């Protein structure tokens, strides 16, 4: 039995083989940590299990990169951040409630409404801002 | 699949084309939606980019996808004025009468929003 394998046993040497595992599993192989601080993809837990952070987290060093799955639980957004969503661009006229969503992107990289009137996008929050 | 529909989502909401390509041929889930429904087949016609949409479809995009409004990608690509991506979607098998939560075409789309070569292209492909 691999030595990730809990007191109960195994069914093969691999770590991917034990009937449960002592500390967290990756998509059912056992493994002794998850990639919290360090590696590709970076990774939270839930209930001992591995899971990776959106792509849009900033990966975070010597710290958590996020706290679920969601492009909503990451420590910083890698691009830019529209509302609670970290995203790799701002809307460029795709459809909500009312119509078509254009925003910019501001100083900090987060996403602010285009003027009412514009059709083709914005570089800012005025009219003459359209485009 | 998953983890690079994830990013297949974002890839196509940039219009990265080239990244795009390389997550299709990695196996990228290409009927994945975001927090608003809308899958890369939506993202792609929003900002334009006829060749995303073109690779989306090539993969098995499903042409007739909606979001969290029933909108489908021709509804999108009408909204925004996209011409070619609406031909593109058409010749696809787009459904060219689907209604969206007012019951509304893109047809209707076009006319409320005055693009009379919107309008010309919808009644002569249909």
């Amino acid at each position: 039995c691999d030595p990730l394998c809990s007191s109960g046993g195994c069914w093969g040497p691999g770590p991917g083989q034990c009937l449960s595992c002592r500390n967290y599993s990756r998509g059912g192989v056992c493994v002794t940590h998850c990639n919290f601080l360090n590696g590709e993809p970076r990774e939270f837990a839930h209930e001992a299990e591995c899971f990776s952070c959106h792509p849009e987290c900033q990966p975070m060093e010597g710290t958590a990169t996020c706290n679920g799955s969601g492009s909503d639980t990451c420590a910083q957004c890698a691009h830019f951040r529209d509302g609670p969503h970290c995203v790799s661009s701002c809307p460029h006229g795709v459809l909500g409630a009312k119509g078509p969503i254009y925003k910019y992107p501001d100083v900090q990289n987060e996403c602010r409404p285009c003027h009412e009137n514009c059709t083709q996008g914005c570089k800012g929050p005025e009219l003459q801002d359209c485009l | 699949g998953s983890d690079l529909g994830k990013k297949l989502l974002e890839a196509a909401r940039a219009g990265q084309d080239d990244e795009v390509r390389i997550l299709m041929a990695n196996g990228a889930d290409v009927n994945a939606f975001d927090h608003n429904g809308s899958t890369p087949l939506h993202l792609a016609a929003a900002i334009g980019h006829l060749e995303i949409v073109e690779v989306l479809l090539k993969y098995g995009a499903d042409v007739n996808a909606e979001d969290n409004w029933g909108n489908t990608p021709l509804h999108q690509a009408a909204w925004v004025g996209h011409l070619e991506i609406v031909e593109v979607l058409l010749k696809n098998g787009a459904d060219v009468n689907a209604q969206d939560k007012f019951g509304k075409t893109a047809f209707d789309i076009s006319i409320d929003n005055g693009n009379e070569d919107l309008a010309e292209i919808l009644q002569k492909l249909n």
